[PDB]
């Protein structure tokens, strides 16, 4: 199949991690991202959308604790507050970037109706023909930190990628989002920087460093 | 667990 520019928006090692596609459905993302984070910094908009009993599945605006910016979320878990029974913890899923992170229900709202239209922009991947140095499944830290330098997540790097192969998802042992349980399978890509001045692509970099070995 | 996605920006 053909290549397409991606950024890798968030990680959680080589072989998990997310793109968003970058198009039409990126510019409108970050135009997205924008219209949120004016919308919701109100509390009169706050106040027109005031989370009342939540519930797993739910899709959220929520605040990033890392920006100050809105997002679409998914809440993935629900569990009480150890410290403090009368409050819930939302274990949510950032929709758009892929990441995940705890937070109190105060800092989420219901999202207004028509941020919906946009379809999901992360999409998760794992990196094509590698597996951990490790064989003894866990990536070394410092495996997990030369992708993440690799890929440049999170800071708008343009790369190539071109899904070559798809795995089954592993059964899940946490709570999971509803698109992680339709039995969709996990492509696994090919990543390239276009603007790095190798020859080779990312797995292959991986390789012939020693942070990855060749399936 | 590396099962959970992280963004820094």
């Amino acid at each position: 199949s053909k290549p397409m520019e991606v950024y890798v928006s968030a990680v959680a090692s080589p072989t998990k991690f997310w793109v968003q596609l970058i198009g039409p459905q990126s510019k409108k993302l970050a135009s997205m991202v924008q219209e949120m984070t004016s919308y919701y910094s109100s509390a009169e908009n706050r106040a027109k959308h005031v989370l009342t009993a939540p519930y797993v599945g739910q899709i959220v605006a929520a605040v990033f604790k890392f920006d100050e910016k809105w997002y679409r979320a998914e809440i993935v878990d629900i569990m009480p507050n150890q410290y403090n029974p009368k409050e819930q913890v939302i274990d949510l899923y950032f929709v758009d970037y892929g990441d995940s992170e705890y937070i109190s229900p105060a800092d989420i709202c219901e999202l207004r109706t028509d941020f919906l239209t946009l379809r999901f922009q992360a999409v998760e991947c794992f990196l094509a023909n590698v597996k951990s140095t490790i064989q003894t499944i866990t990536w070394p830290k410092s495996s997990i930190a030369k992708f993440e330098e690799l890929t440049e997540v999170a800071h708008w790097r343009k790369l190539i990628a071109r899904v070559v192969t798809y795995k089954e998802r592993p059964r899940a042992t946490t709570a999971v989002s509803a698109a992680a349980k339709e039995g969709t399978p996990l492509p696994g890509v090919e990543l390239f920087d276009p603007a790095d001045n190798s020859e080779l692509n990312i797995a292959d970099l991986m390789i012939t460093q020693g942070f990855a070995l060749p399936l | 667990d590396q099962g959970r996605g992280r963004r820094r920006p």
